[PDB]
RNA sequence: CCGGCGCGCG
């Protein structure tokens, strides 16, 4: 499982509609990707465009802000537990 | 300006400001996620200052100086990389400009720095003054100011040997900079460290257990041995 | 004059001597005095920031950055050399200190008498300490001196009552700042209206008041807030923070405090030790939260002389600061300042040898808080 | 060997008085 | 009057066995500081020698690791105190010097009988108290010898405890002239002028 | 040392070789018999350091460590007196004898018969032993402080930005 | 030995953005921890979350630790001991410069609190416990690798 | 030990008695004092025992908690076995009381069998005396084997292992090195044995303010430590809310969470809680892996005592409780005056009670390593009881001596430090800096040099001295897990030299530093100098970045500016790169390329050395 | 068999009358501490040592305010750690110190005030 | 010149 991380500081621009909403094993909502989406961040100086592989997790929403380094995609025994 | 600052390699922004857009609008919060918001109240996190180190206190000097300038008064993460990358430089221009002025000046009026006690004139016209006058050449009276030298003063001194080179930028440096290394006082007083070195520890101080008694006389004590 | 504004400390100077004292319920063993150390990390109320002499505020304002001169009256034997020396090393402007040949330093005489079939003392001759006439003051100093601190020890001796109402005089005609920082001695704690009537004037003399939350509950009511702390609703809480059985940190309002206003003051300071700093000022009053860690150093903690680091970090900011006085925000930020150099004046054994310097008191405010708070 | 004695010769040197 | 000069810049006495001198020599050519330099930080550290004692004896003593009633320090504290007297000679050759003093009282470094050609450093080195009248009488060794070595004393023979130089330019490259510095530290048997000389 | 040679102290040089120098002392008529040799082996004569020198020449000797996993933890050695009372050991051969100066031993063997000798000599010696016999690589390469040594000395050229100060818009050596 | 490289305090080089990776990280385990006391995670999603972004985020400094050295520290007295193959590996200096990560307990599971500190930094008493595992797991598998 | 580090003979100290309370009284269902000396036992090879009334002889244990049989120490070690398997709450502990208590049950169904016990039982061992760390340490282990306790091949796999019920009790780091690994416990500092036989330590409560609590510290047995949620944090901690809701780590229900203060019961407080003798004595520990860290507390184990000793001038504070619970310095028993002081004894005088203390003068150990005492008070000065009167063999003013503080560089030297070699001067030779007086035993006339050449000093059995200088192949190491054997020994003008001229006496490799993960080295070091040059000496308790971020690299780096600006010697601190400084080649005057780490660390002898090692045979 | 460890007395208020009213010899120095004070830890041990010294020839009392707040309240008690000086001739007249004051100092008052 | 037990080093 390798991370896909935000290369610059700028503003998530994807249409969600491409995407299915799901719920990752963190608990936190997110975007199935089945499909070669294409992600725009608006950076500073150039408008930039990453590109998210299928059968990964969208961790960010569109219009987010994003720092670089910062983690936007996650691609990819019985234990009890007790509370 | 730019194009030409940034083709020679003179110190400009990464980024043209002329050629520079803002991020537009972002989600506020009411239209985001429980997990991307921005908390109400800002979190302690013992990482927000941001750690000294030696670059950070020598770029803040070379932007004193004018040597370098930066994008704002306190040095980035990338221009504290840079200068990391790129610090031998500098400090030849800094030896390079030292040398110059020891050529300049000459041995007398370079050399005095450490010489406080020489209060005559060091100057090369003095000089050559002073050897019509007396006879004795640059070098006697180069001698003759060294030797009112204390040994701190020769010690302070010792970083224009020529096979150690000390940054010049390092030899003056004052303390109130040079403390910024470290990030000045430790919270915790070093008084608390501190010990004689000729100290005899005292056992009956407030950090021992009490006296072990003798077992025999403690058997004895408590009328459980007989003599 | 130069800067930062010099600060003047009047009364007596001694080696450690904490003032406050009263009856704890908690003694540890008699001999044993390893044992003492855990009043130390568990203490009682009135002892959690102890205030001094005001020679260890003055040491530690000058710790803190600041210009500080002692106003007092030592003897010309080896113990009042040796004070007057430990006030120099520490930078304390010592121009003020006046010396009495005669004199033994911190030595009273007193006659013990058996009234009524209990022992008790009187005093027959005063030390040099308390012994300080009004024309042995330093005119230099409360000329330059901004802010004229003393503690209601002075109140203890007549002498020294007279000097310090006309130095209190003179430092008025210049354009000082009296700071009355309380220290109620073991004497002022007999019963709340002599002491009342025994503080009243120079109460009234005073811009700058600090007192402790006993010293304040004191002056007001003991019996009624000790009721009011004790108080625990019968069947459901008022709210849900008043479910979690929290320590009372109770805000006294400024009703509560109109009894002991008056209309020279401009700003009164409660603390409760360094957790929390209640502030009143003519326009506005608050409360400023601070913390506390001596376990942390279970072994050198003390928390004598920490109650003279807060007020030599207030007097310190308020010199450098005058919007103090006008802004909340202003001095609830420079209020953490005073908050941090007390921390920090607890985690070493001793008074004068634990006063933290400028620097680290910035640096454990920076660490504490959080920068929006800085 | 004449130069390094050469180098070592001054600190024998002498002044007149 | 000469083009190169010497000159002391400074001389200092920390204590009786610890002096100090520092010493100027300019202009010097570029590179011949540096050789002079080593040469005379190896000189000064290997090739001085020193007098010491090197053999003590005793009457009645079993061994070296043993007490003398009446006198505060045991044989091995009375030979380490031995070691640490500085003297100073000329001449080679094995010398013998003499204790022989009655107590009680403290026996010193000036209570050491010596031949003509060797002297005392520092009087007042301490070897042992007496604190009765016990009668003590220790033949000593003395020989001059460089570097390091009846009962045998290890005798460090090396006079001067530490040396220093520094290099600095001596200003425009007419001829890229230097300037070197010398310090020197010795223990009193002789001056750091005269351990320079010597080197 | 040389890579075909190791440190001996004197004491076990000194036991291990014991025959030959008493065949060394009543060779050359300096020992009347064997029981005279073996007494002026036993006081240390100055002359008995000279026969064991003369009579180790040429005669190899087996180091071993403990844990020999292959067969490269033991080898052969040519001796040579050295002071003290350790083994001096080459430091290209602790990889293959996995040691390090740290509290190590190693045990001593002596040949005693000329097919034995010839066999530690033509066999056992480390210059014809260079590669590891797992795969082939070679075990006798430089490591650590030679391997730093080696790519400080061989690290070029600071180029670049790390060389100028600013956009640049060298000594001729004929041998 | 002409040369003479040598190690201080200031040549162990962490990357400069581990300060805010760590606060970021930092960030996401208070919300979640939060909202966990709401009832809006269950302990597994939890106990997933603390171990997974603490265990990236130590893997992207080990990976970022190189170029950070050939860039802008070539010379580092770290990065050349390791980098010419010299003595030392990318994991061991990940150790001084970069943060320990996450150990495990014996019994297979790993431990829900990270070392988020290196050597260089100083172990918190709580992180130098948890480092404790693992130098008990290597000298035991020590007597049974060998036997 | 509510508020102080209690004694560390205090267990074995409270067993005797309480054996001697109710163990002889539980079993017979009346003892004199032994008539024999306690030195008359050791000095001509008796058994210290007291009599009862005549049923038999019943040893008697020292005031160390070491007994006397024929003349040798011994000291009866702890065991754990069965009372979750490897939880702690289900685990006792047996100390000295239950295993005299035992043999007394057996040796009424009594001076022959006792001395059976302390010869063959595998729990009594001979007292472990190369120095005064070895003597304490020793009575605190606790071991899983012996009778009724599983063996190395019976050992489970899942033991061995760290418990989190062992936090306060078991040392983590200290254990047995070899197949007997993770059997052989340690005891810590601040532990206690409690009245079921578990292992307590203490906490600080924090509770809610209607209640007394007049005393808030309160010892855990492993049994309620699951159940109170303990925070090992601090509170210098606040945002915006209040000081309550700030979260910290704490540990619940064997796990590590991370909540609020007002969550938390109580309080891990103390700095030594968690470890034992061995692992307090580092200093800088937290910068240290803790693989090295158990190699560092067997190696000060085995330290040389040198015939000069001096302090560490950076330590942890630890050393003078050492010192104090080894009973190698002399302790007073009586408040008085001294009047008389010499080698052989001390004389004090108080409350009409005049004593006399004889000294050890060159005695012999277990280990062959020398026993000596010193004075350490002068004619009229007043004595308080229990304060030190003299210093023994590696005890210097009432500290723990085990080393010598050496001028130290971390550079590679022409292969002569390749690995874990180490290259040093003729002055640590010359200048018996690592001198050593070592002993042996044999079963002549006094004051013979004998040809295991040495100098005949005690007949009785002879005793023959031998004064061991450092040589090439002796072992030296730091306290932090770098141990290194000596290859090389150089004259100081071949060494590199200083700023100052000073040339070092120690060369280190620096490749050691990286692959074995120990910076502590490198801080301690930096300090090492700062406070020779400040003439300061450093105690520091561990883990100081609990204060704040760097703190140990904030200590060092502005007690070595202190240094340097002090003194005027600006290579003392270099603001380029703090810690580091061009020095020189002694044989060619030029200096090394890049800086040099350098300082005055404290480096240790070892008993593992050549003469006990070098074999040779013909036949 | 056992030697105590602490020579320094603690007497009541009653005790401490009786002793004052009563015949006395040597000089009486009567401390006034409390267990929470910390300057009190050092002259408790200041005090130990002071004892020591004073073998029979000094009297050295402690009174702990926690159990004798009024009686220290009318024996003109400012604060803590305070000392009394009382010498043995009931003509002359006691003397309070106030303060960590030296070991060399309550000497000097013993030897020339008493 | 034989075996057990304990402690260590690589
Ligand atoms: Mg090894």
């Amino acid at each position: 499982a390798e991370h896909v991380r935000a290369p610059y500081n700028g503003k998530i621009k994807f249409n969600e509609d491409l995407v299915h909403p799901t719920r990752t094993r963190h608990g936190h909502p997110a975007f199935l990707c089945y499909i070669d989406l294409s992600v725009i961040i608006e950076s500073e100086d150039i408008i930039h465009s990453v590109t998210i592989p299928p059968k990964s997790f969208l961790l960010v929403q569109n219009d987010q802000y994003v720092e670089s380094e910062q983690v936007i995609a996650e691609i990819r025994e019985r234990v009890r537990k007790y509370i | 300006g730019f194009e030409l600052d940034k083709k020679l390699g003179r110190p400009h922004p990464f980024i043209d400001p002329t050629k520079k857009k803002q991020i537009e609008t972002t989600l506020t919060s009411d239209e985001s996620w429980w997990n991307w918001r921005k908390p109400e109240k800002e979190q302690w996190s013992r990482w927000q200052r941001r750690r000294p180190d030696v670059e950070t206190v020598f770029l803040k000097a070379m932007a004193e100086t004018g040597q370098v300038k930066l994008y704002g008064k306190e040095p980035t993460l990338t221009e504290t990389s840079l200068y990391r990358a790129r610090r031998h430089l500098f400090k030849e221009e800094r030896l390079q400009a030292e040398r110059e002025r020891l050529a300049k000046e000459g041995p007398m009026a370079f050399y005095s720095e450490w010489v406080k006690a020489w209060k005559r004139d060091t100057s090369r016209e003095a000089v050559q003054k002073h050897f019509e006058e007396t006879g004795e050449d640059e070098n006697t009276q180069l001698i003759e100011m060294f030797s009112h030298q204390t040994d701190r003063e020769y010690r302070i001194m010792m970083g224009t040997d020529v096979r150690i080179k000390r940054d010049p930028l390092a030899m003056r440096m004052k303390e109130d900079q040079i403390k910024q290394i470290w990030g000045g006082d430790p919270v915790y007083p070093t008084i608390n460290y501190i010990q004689a070195p000729d100290a005899v520890m005292d056992f009956r101080g407030p950090d021992f257990h009490e006296p072990t008694p003798n077992m025999l006389s403690y058997l004895k004590e408590n009328c459980k041995v007989i003599s | 004059y130069d800067d930062p504004p010099l600060v003047c400390c009047f009364g007596a100077v001694q080696k450690e001597f904490v003032p406050v004292v009263r009856v704890h319920d908690n003694p540890m063993h008699p001999d044993i005095y390893s044992q003492w150390k855990m009043l130390q990390w568990d203490p009682p109320e009135f002892g959690r920031a102890p205030g001094g002499p005001p020679s260890n505020v003055a040491i530690s304002h000058v710790r803190l950055g600041g210009r500080a001169a002692f106003m007092g009256k030592v003897g010309g034997d080896d113990y009042g050399e040796e004070l007057v020396l430990m006030m120099n090393k520490e930078r304390v402007q010592t121009r003020g200190v006046k010396f009495d040949e005669g004199a033994s330093t911190a030595c009273t005489r007193v006659k013990i008498k058996f009234e009524d079939g209990k022992m008790k003392a009187e005093t027959v001759k005063e030390p040099p300490e308390d012994s300080l006439l009004a024309s042995e003051l330093n005119l230099a100093v409360l000329k330059e001196a901004r802010i004229f601190h003393f503690n209601s020890e002075v109140l203890t001796s007549p002498t020294m009552e007279s000097t310090l109402f006309k130095a209190i005089q003179w430092s008025k005609k210049f354009g000082g700042l009296i700071f009355f920082d309380l220290n109620l001695p073991l004497p002022l704690w007999r019963s709340r209206n002599e002491t009342r009537k025994l503080i009243k004037k120079s109460w009234d003399e005073a811009n700058i008041i600090e007192v402790s939350q006993q010293e304040l509950e004191f002056l007001l009511d003991e019996e009624y807030y000790e009721r009011r702390r004790n108080y625990t609703p019968q069947y459901f809480a008022e709210d849900f923070e008043q479910t979690k059985n929290r320590r009372d940190y109770y805000h006294y309002t400024p009703e509560e405090i109109k009894p002991l206003w008056h209309d020279d003051l401009k700003l009164l300071v409660v603390t409760d030790g360094t957790l929390r700093l209640h502030y009143y000022t003519p326009k506005f009053d608050g409360v400023v939260v601070g913390t506390e860690d001596v376990l942390i150093t279970p072994f050198t903690c003390d928390r004598t002389g920490s109650g003279d680091a807060v007020v030599a970090g207030i007097m310190r900011k308020l010199t450098t600061c005058p919007e103090m006085f006008e802004d909340q925000d202003v001095l609830e930020r420079q209020l953490r300042f005073a908050v941090a150099a007390g921390i920090i004046s607890q985690w070493t054994i001793g008074a004068v040898r634990g006063f933290p310097t400028e620097s680290a008191t910035q640096n454990l405010k920076e660490q504490v808080y959080v920068p929006s708070m800085w | 060997s004449r130069n390094l004695i050469n180098l070592f010769i001054p600190f024998l040197h002498v002044e007149e008085e | 009057t000469r083009t190169l000069q010497w000159k002391c810049v400074e001389s200092r006495r920390d204590s009786k066995r610890l002096y100090y001198g520092r010493f100027i020599l300019s202009p010097l050519m570029k590179g011949q500081a540096d050789t002079i330099g080593i040469a005379m930080r190896r000189a000064l550290l290997g090739e001085i020698e020193g007098t010491c004692i090197t053999r003590a004896k005793f009457e009645n003593i079993p061994h070296d690791y043993s007490n003398i009633v009446g006198i505060q320090e045991s044989v091995h504290e009375i030979l380490m105190n031995l070691n640490e007297i500085v003297l100073k000679s000329n001449l080679y050759g094995t010398r013998n010097a003499l204790i022989c003093v009655q107590g009680p009282g403290y026996i010193t470094a000036r209570d050491i009988i010596l031949p003509p050609s060797v002297e005392i450093v520092d009087n007042t080195q301490h070897i042992a108290t007496l604190t009765e009248p016990i009668n003590l009488c220790i033949g000593l060794k003395i020989e001059r010898n460089r570097g390091y070595s009846s009962y045998p004393i290890d005798a460090v023979f090396m006079p001067v405890q530490n040396a220093n130089h520094s290099i600095h330019s001596y200003g425009n490259g007419n001829e890229k002239q230097e300037i070197l510095f010398i310090e020197i530290w010795t223990n009193g048997s002789l001056t750091p002028k005269e351990a320079l000389h010597e080197a | 040392l040389s890579l075909h040679r190791c440190g001996l102290p004197r004491e076990i040089a000194i036991e291990l070789f014991q025959t030959f120098v008493i065949r060394g002392l009543i060779r050359q008529h300096l020992a009347s018999n064997i029981g005279v040799a073996k007494s002026q082996i036993r006081e240390k004569k100055p002359i008995v350091w000279e026969i064991l020198q003369e009579v180790m020449q040429g005669h190899p000797v087996l180091l071993n460590r403990a844990p020999t996993l292959h067969r490269l933890g033991i080898q052969s050695f040519q001796p040579i007196l050295v002071e003290g009372r350790t083994i001096c050991l080459h430091p290209l051969v602790c990889k293959g004898f996995n040691a390090d100066f740290d509290g190590d031993q190693m045990a001593v063997h002596v040949p005693l018969s000329l097919e034995a000798q010839a066999e530690a000599r033509l066999l056992m010696f480390s210059h014809m032993n260079l590669l590891s016999p797992a795969i082939g690589d070679p075990i006798s390469v430089p490591t650590q402080d030679m391997l730093i040594g080696l790519y400080v000395l061989t690290s070029g050229t600071r180029r670049g930005i790390c060389a100028n100060r600013y956009n640049p818009c060298e000594p001729f050596f004929c041998n | 030995t002409a040369t003479s490289i040598s190690l201080g305090i200031d040549d162990l080089l962490t990357i400069p953005s581990k300060g805010w990776l760590v606060q970021d990280a930092e960030q996401q385990s208070l919300i979640l921890e939060k909202h966990h006391h709401y009832g809006n995670v269950h302990a597994v999603e939890k106990l997933r979350q603390s171990i997974e972004i603490w265990y990236a985020t130590s893997e992207y400094l080990r990976q970022e630790m190189n170029p950070n050295f050939r860039m802008t520290d070539p010379f580092n007295p770290v990065h050349m001991m390791s980098f010419s193959g010299a003595r030392g590996n990318a994991s061991q200096v990940h150790q001084l410069v970069g943060m320990r990560g996450l150990m495990s307990d014996p019994q297979g599971q790993m431990i829900d609190l990270p070392i988020q500190s290196n050597l260089r930094e100083g172990l918190s008493l709580t992180e130098y416990i948890i480092s404790c595992y693992g130098a008990r797991k290597g000298v035991v598998d020590t007597a049974v690798r060998t036997s | 030990g509510t508020s102080t580090i209690p004694g560390f003979n205090q267990i074995q100290f409270e067993g005797f008695y309480r054996f001697i309370d109710q163990g002889l009284i539980e079993e017979l269902s009346q003892l004199v004092e032994p008539l024999i000396k306690e030195r008359d036992a050791v000095y001509e090879s008796l058994t210290y025992s007291s009599e009862l009334y005549f049923i038999g002889n019943i040893p008697l244990m020292n005031s160390l908690g070491t007994f006397i049989v024929n003349g040798i120490y011994r000291v009866v070690i702890n065991q754990i076995l069965q009372s979750d398997m490897n939880h702690l709450k289900n685990k006792r502990i047996r100390s000295v009381a239950d295993l005299l208590q035992d043999q007394l049950g057996l040796a009424l169904a009594l001076t022959t069998t006792y001395e059976s016990f302390f010869g063959l039982h595998p729990l009594s061992q001979v007292l472990d005396r190369t120095n005064p760390l070895t003597q304490i340490v020793h009575g605190r282990k606790l071991s899983y084997l012996g009778p009724g306790g599983l063996t190395g091949r019976t050992a489970n796999f899942r033991i061995r292992d760290i418990h989190p019920s062992h936090y306060g009790r078991i040392c983590p780091i200290d254990t047995s090195e070899g197949i007997n690994v993770g059997l052989i416990g340690s005891l810590s500092i601040h532990a206690r044995i409690g009245d079921w036989g578990s292992l307590e330590s203490p906490f600080y409560e924090l509770v809610e303010k209607s209640k007394k609590a007049q005393i808030r510290m309160l010892f855990l047995s492993p049994s309620q430590d699951e159940y109170y949620m303990i925070a090992a944090g601090n509170s210098l901690a606040l945002n915006r809310g209040i000081q309550e809701e700030q979260v910290v780590p704490a540990r619940y229900r064997q796990e590590f969470l991370t909540i609020a203060w007002e969550e938390v019961h109580l309080r891990s407080i103390f700095p030594f809680q968690y470890f034992s003798i061995g692992a307090s004595l580092i200093p800088f520990i937290e910068h240290n892996d803790a693989n090295r860290a158990l190699m560092s507390s067997n190696m000060q184990r085995q330290a040389v005592p040198l015939s000069r000793s001096e302090k560490c001038i950076v330590g942890t504070g630890l050393e003078r409780q050492v010192a104090l619970d080894s009973g190698v310095p002399a302790i007073a028993e009586h408040e008085g005056k001294i009047l008389y002081t010499d080698t052989e004894k001390i004389i004090l005088s108080g409350n009409e009670n005049t004593l006399s203390i004889p000294l050890i003068m060159y005695q012999r150990s277990n280990k062959n390593t020398c026993m000596h005492q010193k004075p350490q008070v002068r004619r009229g000065k007043c004595i308080k009881k229990g304060q030190i009167l003299a210093d023994g063999a590696a005890t210097v003013g009432g500290e723990l001596a085990l080393g010598k503080n050496v001028l130290v560089a971390y550079m590679p030297w022409e292969g002569y430090n390749f690995e874990d070699a180490v290259l040093i001067s003729e002055c640590l030779v010359y200048g018996d800096i690592y001198t050593s007086f070592h002993i042996r035993k044999y079963e002549v006339m006094l004051g013979s040099w004998v040809e295991g050449r040495g100098r005949v000093i005690d007949v009785r059995r002879v005793y023959i001295s031998q004064k061991r200088e450092i040589k090439v192949g002796d072992k030296v190491a730091g306290r932090h897990g770098n141990k290194g054997i000596i290859s090389k020994i150089l004259p100081r003008q071949d060494m590199p030299y200083l700023q100052d001229g000073r040339p070092v006496d120690m060369v280190f490799n620096p490749l050691g530093v990286p692959s074995r993960m120990n910076v502590g080295q490198i801080f301690e070091c930096s300090l090492g100098l700062a406070g020779s040059l400040l003439d300061r000496h450093y105690r520091i308790a561990p883990f100081d970045e609990r204060y704040e971020q760097e703190a140990s690299r904030k200590l060092v780096f502005s007690e070595l500016y202190e240094a340097s600006k002090q003194t005027a010697n600006p290579w003392v601190f270099e603001p380029e790169y703090p810690g580091k400084s061009r020095i020189f080649d002694g044989r060619t005057g030029d200096p090394f390329e890049q800086p040099v780490i350098i300082g005055k660390p404290y480096i240790l002898k070892l008993i593992h050395q050549v003469d006990d090692k070098i074999h040779g045979r013909s036949s | 068999f056992v030697r105590e460890d602490y020579l320094v007395r603690k007497l009541s208020a009653q005790e401490l009358q009786d002793l004052v009213k009563g015949e006395r010899k040597v000089p009486l120095i009567v401390d006034f501490y409390a267990t929470w004070c910390g300057p009190c830890i050092l002259m408790a041990q200041e005090l130990e040592m002071l004892a020591v010294e004073y073998e029979s020839n000094a009297m050295i009392v402690k009174v702990d305010t926690d159990d004798e707040y009024e009686f220290a309240r009318d024996m003109q008690v400012r604060g803590l750690p305070t000392l009394f000086f009382i010498s043995p001739d009931p003509s002359k007249d006691a003397i309070r110190t106030e303060g960590l004051i030296p070991l060399q100092m309550m000497r000097d008052i013993i030897d020339n005030d008493m």
